[PDB]
């Protein structure tokens, strides 16, 4: 699918 | 509230009510720049997670204990603290967030 670092950024991050 | 447009927005909650997530109001830059930063061992042994210096704001969405797909429920709790995160790979990055110190 996506990797780790990416599903991170999209469940994490909100700059 | 903001963590039910959020979670849903990030396709956290279209399929599934997911308890607890957190998001931080940060560069991705900067964030990133915390796997060099204060190394500290991870709640399962490994050491491979590290700790900001500083304070970052966050937003915590827990779900309520009502909340039943479809119909999720976050209780929204805004603030400022040290974001500890595991990182791996080349460049080394975030993969997991461990807590919020």
């Amino acid at each position: 699918k996506e990797t780790a670092a990416a599903k991170f950024e999209r469940q994490h991050m909100d700059s | 509230n903001y963590c039910n447009q959020m979670m849903k927005s990030r396709n956290l909650t279209k399929d599934r009510c997911k308890p607890v997530n957190t998001f931080v109001h940060e560069s991705l830059a900067d964030v990133q720049a915390v796997c060099s930063q204060k190394n500290v061992a991870c709640k399962n042994g490994q050491t491979n997670c590290y700790q900001s210096y500083s304070t970052m704001s966050i937003t915590d969405c827990r779900e309520t204990g009502s909340s039943k797909y479809p119909n999720c429920a976050y209780k929204t709790t805004q603030a400022n603290k040290h974001i500890i995160v595991a990182c791996e790979g080349n460049p080394y990055v975030p993969v997991h967030f461990d807590a919020s110190v």
